[PDB]
């Protein structure tokens, strides 16, 4: 519970300075035609559901993967990540395509180790998983389309009161009595055509993109102090994807959120989940309290949760917490490969089963959060 | 495998646009009104509006404007469709033929682009040089206006301000100048551009951007000589012309925002305004400034004229008459007189046009005549909320009434020089014959000189050879025409009582007992023609053509119908007419240019038969239940050729349309006897005498649709009908302002505050001054007088959603079940609701049961005596206990909110606003729900209905209809669990409610109908539809005939039917499948003989053995006419 002073310059974790500094970048983006069937290579040794818009650091050591990355960059820069279900061993039916934007291949240790960062772009459902003898299987993928719905009032809209559908900008920003009173008249003036239909106005507000985004923002600001438009997009697709990425949920719920093709349904599901979720427990225990719903904040622009890589290449999704419970520390706080520029991580273990729940990040300089930063991963973390 | 047939039973009524101008001709002034797909051209005159033309366009009119380019005599009409089918049309009439020729046509949509949030804006340069359309954000589309641009080629211009609220062309600019208000995070601004056609981009505006009010809503272009633009927002009215600038802050317009306008002067000196709540304002511009010939503003005084209907589109007609075009209320034609000022209101109403939309809910009830349905809707909103009662029948417009204690036959008589006019009518009383002579509007009785006084006359008419024949019970008498004295008295040979008498123009057949005598009318003589005898008594006899080839006689002792040669005695033909009862009246008519024998028995059944005029008679057997009383068939000449009035307990008018007799009811309770009476005072009238009084009036053309209004002055939400209580239960809501006293004061006398008895809910299971709060009421309305018998007010902050009138369990009582939800501004999703069960008895409403539920009861239905409720996203089943308390039985938890619930047998259909159709079945041996199938697709769903156990109908986004069915015969589980979609259609309307029923008489007809089932739906615009199922062969034949009709019929704007009916969505469009456009099929009857010959060449009409590749032309008539009788 450290308010006010949050001085960290919360943009370095989004840059991954631990993975090298002079990392070669790429100019821009790419497009795949919708509802089209493609062949895309699948890099192995990754088991995580990557929601679109989420950055993924990667270190690769094996010659087959390094060669796949090299000849992948020389022809497009897209590979595929499969959203594996609870069953392992390629038991996946949905997935996403990661786009390369940062690359560097390095020669120390007599190997051709490659460090690459990539962000999700599209969503697909795999038709058939054909395996190539080289070791890098290419999956027969169908591009899942993104569905955006118009206003629920557009069908029943009154022609005359169209000009009063452009609301003025919100008054000031994140201020009481400038939202409740504004939201009431916004609902009254937007859904004025709900009298033509057979349903009240609040029912149509339950299916409005703006209102659900506002409710999610309000509850998030209740959790941690958001900086108004702190990189949170106005586009409902992007906001829904960001919230799904930052939500502290398990794999099955992530797959369920990924299956949804409309922003509004995703927002409704997200609201239901984070209203019904209050605690996170130890997966190896299912009996110990480590966190809660309110003791969660963000030192990264991606939210409370983001993907990082240990020096061995394994990918961890880490959640930041003011104060954890039922944890013990072993080893002196070291900072050889810390993802946070200024902290010295200390490995954290369950006090009962001694499972790797996460790390404790002690501070080094005095003008920062004093040794109160729990980076717990999702290896043993389930909603309860 | 659906093969549906959709037709419109009542065209949409809500108005969404109206213009005035010289459209039909340069001298005439016309009012063009677009209701949705229909364009009506009226003519403005001193008396009012004279309709001229009705045109159906293949689209929804989103933009309509009248423009007159250079070198044109009268204005042309530019219409844009919601599917972006731009067209330019011209009125062309040649004496009697009215046709609208399409000057230009073309789709103007873009391949990529999000449609604007403000919506389609279509504007025309006042100098008629360009058409500007704002269809997509950041792109202004421009269509040049040249005579060679017959394909409407348009170019896009990039607009830097994405959010444009309102844009219009300014008046008085050398180059085309647009002026618009746009939104920026810094606020709202007004900017102008100088559009150049040569280089196809914008330029610098005449006057720079000026900051305006934070709620600048609408822009109106002031014409010459003033120029500039007037910006109207919530709290200010401003005028901008560059250097010139003024603003006002009147207090009378702060109550509500102005949403519409219409100029009333050619020079723009005065302007007309309307707001949300429906009051007329009058913006006044002063031209008092004149320095050196320039005219500039001086003041903008705003004056409130009065209160009218909630108006969407104002239009000022000539000479102080305003057409108030309402969409959620009723269209009006009001007077703007400045000298009346009765109580402070400058407006008085002249007319009011019917407007059924929006139709929030409806029900089908047999109010008056058993077997025929009547539609009771919940129309209007706010102060225009009302109950429309729709009925199907021929409306007899009453003209006069008189008193007669049960007349037993009326007959006009001619005792005047030949002038083809009716002067006197003799009414046959119980024992006498009171000739109620009336040259004008008289009511006295003047006995005819040649007619008896008290003899119970059977027939009394004008015979040939200048005489009047009045056959009475005793003996048949005659009277001369010019002498007007009894010259001949044809006394019966046996001097008995004339049982049944039949009279014609020149021959009279009289039945005495079981014997028949025939006599021929001769000048001043009664010469008998023939005598004969019959085995049985003559129950009914009628002879109709100079000379009747045969006479039809019924047998009293045999109950059979025979036809015998009048100049002879041997019967020509005979048949057994059922034999149940003695026939009541048999007539021969030529309604369909044929020989038809309509015989009506005493039991109310017409044993319709077909006869031959030359010799003999066919059979063409037909039985129609015309009522439950012995009808008196009487053909009335006030019709196309002859018609027939079967006066009975259920009066009907029998008219032939396409050689197929239609039997349309009449708007009368019961008619004892009817007769034509073409009096001089009331030409082409009809005297119908009932059991108490005799009225004189005309009749409508054919089978209209009549609407009765019951205003409630508050919005009705749901309606249900209770048979045993003879009452209608309707939910309603009124807006009450929050005063600074802790109470809630109303705004106007509503139906809930004017009820005979009132109640307020009192339950215990659980702000700012000026705020409007909803107050919800349940009104009980009598079904006959339509007066509010009761009004129950619910608790504060309680919103009532659903309403079902049904009997639960073994309880004989029938109850009103209402599901409510406590809604608060603080929360978004309601957490608590209430199921309340009322029982209306003895004019008092009591709360039998009351259950508290944790959620909102979105819908409820009656499932085999068990109440089925939808609390939030859960479907629950409630059992009616013996102690009158609802008990839960089973639950089924969904991930979707069960907004829609429809049951058919044991098949529950659960729907939501995300088009997530779900299907359920209730296993009664186990008692829990189980899902059969599921069909999810992200889109907006308005309503859903169960067509049958296999198919389901629904309304989707962009005014579409879809049909989904489950393949229960599939051998794979994944196919069984999915609902295959096999029907798509672009209706063009927003359907709110689906209901089973029909508005026509339900007759089995032995062979039934080619259509199975019947579903009616009501839309926001106020259009009533009708969808039925078809067979495979019938669907294929209709589809082929529709395809051939597409190549013959020329549509206005040349919009292809397939494109118009293609399933449309912002994301993806598909061709229509599984649906037959009934409008196009019924349009086959309105085209000429050569066109119908062109349509049918190889349809292979016959399906019952053989093909008959010729297919004729009248076979399609026998097809379309049978398809027209369903509505
Ligand atoms: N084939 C092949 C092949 C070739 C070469 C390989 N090389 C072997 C030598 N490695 C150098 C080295 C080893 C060990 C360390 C200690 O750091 C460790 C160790 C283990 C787990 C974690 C960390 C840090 N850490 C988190 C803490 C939170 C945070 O903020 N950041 C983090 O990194 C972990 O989770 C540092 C550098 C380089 C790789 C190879 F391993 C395979
Ligand atoms: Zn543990």
């Amino acid at each position: 519970k450290k308010p006010n002073i949050i001085n960290f310059d919360t943009s370095l974790p989004t840059s991954h300075t631990y993975l090298g500094a002079d990392m070669e970048e790429f100019h821009g983006r790419t497009l795949h035609d919708d509802d089209s069937c493609q062949v895309i290579p699948v890099l192995p040794q990754v088991m995580m559901i990557l929601i679109p818009g989420q950055t993924l650091p990667l270190q690769l050591f094996h010659p087959q993967e390094v060669s796949m990355v090299r000849n992948l960059i020389q022809k497009d820069r897209t590979f595929a990540v499969l959203a594996y279900s609870n069953v392992q061993e390629r038991e996946a039916q949905f997935g996403t395509t990661a786009e390369i934007y940062a690359y560097r291949e390095e020669q120390d240790f007599g190997i051709e180790i490659v460090k690459v960062k990539a962000i999700g772009r599209q969503r697909f459902k795999v038709l058939e998983l054909r395996t190539q003898s080289d070791g890098i299987q290419q999956a027969k993928v169908q591009i899942l389309p993104e569905c955006v719905l118009p206003s629920t009032m557009s069908a029943v809209q009154l022609e005359s009161l169209n000009k009063c559908q452009i609301f003025p900008s919100k008054p000031v920003s994140r201020e009481d009595q400038c939202s409740y009173k504004w939201w009431q008249k916004y609902q009254k003036r937007k859904f004025h055509c709900a009298n033509l239909t057979s349903w009240p106005r609040w029912l149509y507000s339950l299916y409005d993109a703006e209102t659900l985004m506002d409710r999610i923002k309000k509850q998030l600001r209740e959790w941690d102090e958001n900086l108004k438009d702190d990189s949170l997009p106005s586009n409902p697709i992007d906001f829904s994807y960001r919230v799904a990425a930052c939500l502290p949920i398990d794999d099955v719920l992530r797959i369920q959120l990924l299956k949804i093709g409309s922003a509004i349904q995703r927002l409704r599901c997200e609201l239901d989940i984070m209203n019904k979720c209050t605690s996170l427990c130890c997966k190896q225990c299912q009996e110990t309290e480590i966190t809660t719903k309110n003791e969660i904040f963000s030192l990264s622009l991606c939210g409370p949760m983001a993907a990082y890589v240990n020096p061995h290449g394994y990918v961890h999704e880490t959640l930041t917490v003011y104060k954890a419970c039922n944890l013990n520390l072993i080893g002196r706080p070291s900072t050889e490969h810390s993802w946070f520029p200024g902290y010295a991580w200390t490995v954290a273990q369950c006090k009962i089963c001694a499972s790797h729940i996460g790390w404790k990040f002690t501070a080094t300089k005095k003008d920062m959060s004093p040794q109160k930063f729990w980076g717990l991963t999702r290896s043993a973390l389930l909603p309860t | 495998m659906s093969y549906n047939y959709v037709v419109t039973a009542q065209k949409p009524t809500a108005v969404n646009g109206c213009v005035t101008g010289h459209f039909t001709s340069a001298e005439d002034l016309n009012l063009l009104i677009a209701k949705n797909t229909r364009l009506e051209i009226y003519v403005v005159t001193a008396e009012g509006l004279r309709p001229v033309k009705e045109v159906g366009m293949y689209g929804k009119i989103a933009v309509m404007e009248l423009f007159r380019p250079k070198g044109e005599s009268k204005d042309l009409l530019f219409i844009l469709t919601a599917k972006y089918n731009a067209c330019i049309l011209e009125y062309k009439q040649s004496g009697e033929s009215i046709d609208i020729i399409t000057r230009a046509h073309g789709n103007v949509q873009d391949r990529i682009g999000r449609p604007s949030e403000t919506g389609i804006i279509g504007i025309i340069d006042p100098e008629c040089r360009m058409i500007g359309l704002r269809l997509y954000d950041g792109l202004f589309k421009v269509i040049p206006l040249d005579r060679d641009n017959k394909e409407l080629k348009a170019f896009n211009i990039r607009l830097e301000e994405l959010h444009v609220i309102d844009v219009k062309f300014l008046y008085g600019c050398q180059a085309p100048t647009i002026c618009f208000v746009y939104q920026d995070p810094q606020g709202r601004h007004v900017k102008t551009y100088e559009v150049s056609l040569r280089e196809k981009e914008f330029n610098k505006g005449p006057w720079k951007q000026e900051n305006v009010e934070a709620e600048a809503s609408m822009v109106i272009a002031v014409p010459e000589p003033f120029g500039g633009a007037i910006i109207i927002g919530q709290e200010s009215i401003t005028y901008h012309n560059g250097d010139k600038y003024l603003a006002i802050a009147p207090p009378i317009i702060k109550q509500s925002t102005i949403v519409c306008h219409n100029r009333v002067d050619p020079n723009g000196s005065r302007y007309l305004l309307g707001d949300m709540e429906g009051r007329l304002f009058m913006l006044l511009l002063e031209k008092e400034e004149q320095m050196d010939g320039t005219v500039t503003l001086k003041d903008l005084r705003v004056e409130l004229l009065g209160e009218t209907s909630i108006a969407e589109c104002l239009t000022y007609l000539d000479n102080g008459v305003v057409f108030v075009g309402s969409r959620l209320g009723d269209s009006q034609l009001v007077k703007l007189n400045v000298d009346s000022n009765e109580q402070g209101s400058y407006v008085v109403a002249m007319e009011t046009f019917t407007n059924l939309g929006p139709i929030v809910d409806m029900c089908v009830v047999d109010l008056e005549r058993q077997g025929q349905g009547q539609l009771v809707t919940c129309s209007g909103a706010f102060k225009e909320g009302s109950l429309r009662i729709i009925r199907n029948g021929i409306g007899i417009h009453e003209h006069a009434s008189i008193d007669l204690p049960g007349i037993k036959g009326l007959w006009p008589l001619r005792s005047d020089p030949n002038r083809e006019t009716d002067d006197t009518l003799v009414l046959s009383f119980v024992g006498q014959t009171r000739v109620l002579m009336l040259n004008g509007e008289e009511v006295e009785e003047t006995e005819l000189m040649g007619f008896v006084d008290d003899q119970q006359t059977f027939f009394c008419g004008n015979v040939a050879h200048q005489q009047l024949i009045q056959i009475t019970s005793a003996s048949v008498r005659l009277v001369s025409q010019e002498p007007k004295a009894l010259v001949s008295e044809w006394k019966e040979p046996q001097a008995k009582n004339i049982s049944v008498a039949s009279c014609n123009s020149s021959q009279v057949v009289v039945a005495v007992g079981r014997a028949l005598y025939y006599l021929q009318i001769h000048p001043q003589e009664l010469r008998q023609i023939s005598h004969t005898e019959m085995e049985h008594e003559v129950a009914c006899l009628d002879i109709t053509p100079g000379l009747s080839p045969l006479c039809a006689i019924g047998l009293w002792t045999d109950i059979s119908a025979r036809i015998l040669k009048l100049p002879s005695f041997e019967l020509l033909h005979k048949e057994m007419l059922g034999g149940e009862i003695i026939p009541r009246s048999i007539l021969m008519t030529t309604f369909e240019s044929s020989h038809y024998l309509l015989c009506a028995l005493g039991d109310g059944a017409l044993f319709y038969f077909g006869l031959n005029i030359e010799t003999g008679l066919l059979s063409d057997r037909k039985k129609v239940t015309l009522g439950t009383q012995p009808t008196v068939l009487r053909t009335f000449r006030s019709l196309s050729t002859t018609n027939v009035f079967a006066c009975s307990d259920r009066p009907t008018v029998i008219y032939s349309s396409n050689h197929k007799l239609v039997f349309s009811n009449v708007n009368l309770k019961e008619v004892n006897y009817m007769c034509p009476l073409n009096s001089d005072g009331y030409p082409d009238s009809l005297a119908l005498a009932n059991n108490s009084t005799l009225t004189i009036g005309t009749i409508d053309e054919i089978q209209k649709l009549h609407i009765r209004t019951v205003p409630l002055y508050e919005s009705p939400r749901k309606i249900c009908y209770q048979e045993v209580s003879q009452c209608f239960g309707v939910l309603s809501s009124r807006i009450e302002v929050q005063d600074t006293s802790g109470g809630t004061t109303a705004l106007r006398p509503s139906a809930s505050t004017q009820a005979l008895s009132s109640s307020v809910s009192s339950s215990k299971l659980f702000t700012s001054f000026g705020e409007e709060v909803e107050v919800h009421n349940l009104l009980i309305i009598d079904q006959h007088t339509f007066e509010v018998l009761h009004a129950h007010q619910f608790l504060q902050n309680e919103y009532a959603l659903s309403l079902v009138s049904c009997k639960l369990g073994k309880d004989p009582n029938t109850y009103f079940i209402v599901g409510t939800a406590m809604v608060y501004p603080e929360e978004a999703e309601p957490k608590q609701g209430r199921i309340v069960v009322f029982q209306y008895s003895d004019g008092k409403l009591q709360t039998v049961a009351e259950k508290e539920v944790k959620g909102a009861v979105y819908s409820m239905v009656e499932f085999n005596g068990k109440l089925l409720a939808s609390i939030n996203s859960t479907v629950r089943l409630y059992e009616w206990t013996t102690e009158k308390e609802l008990r839960t039985e089973c639950n089924h938890y969904n991930n979707i909110m069960a907004l829609y619930l429809k049951t058919k047998g044991d098949f529950i259909l659960v729907g939501d606003l995300m088009r997530s159709v779900l299907l359920l079945a209730y296993k009664p041996m186990e008692g829990n729900f189980e899902e059969i199938a599921r069909d999810f697709n992200p889109n907006w769903m308005s309503a859903v209905e169960i067509l049958d156990d296999d198919n389901f109908l629904g309304a989707e986004n962009a005014f579409n209809l879809f049909v989904c069915q489950k393949d229960s015969a599939a051998t794979t589980d994944e196919e069984r669990q999915h609902l295959q979609e096999v029907g798509l259609f672009h209706l063009g309307e927003f359907v709110n409610v689906f209901c089973h029923g029909s508005l026509v008489m339900q007759n089995l007809g032995e062979t039934s109908t080619p259509t199975q089932g019947s579903v009616l739906f009501g839309t926001v615009n106020g259009m009533i539809g009708l969808v039925t199922s078809l067979s495979e062969s019938w669907y294929n034949l209709l589809l082929d005939m529709q395809n051939r009709l597409n190549k013959v019929i020329k549509s206005v704007g040349k919009i292809e039917h397939s494109f118009w009916r293609s399933f449309h969505t912002e994301r993806k469009t598909e061709p229509a499948t599984g649906f037959i456009d009934g409008d196009l099929i019924e349009s086959f009857l309105d085209i000429s003989r050569p066109k119908m010959q062109e349509v049918v060449a190889n349809l292979q009409y016959d399906d019952g053995s053989g093909m008959k590749r010729e297919a004729t032309a009248d076979d399609l008539i026998k097809v379309v006419e049978e398809l027209t009788r369903i509505h």
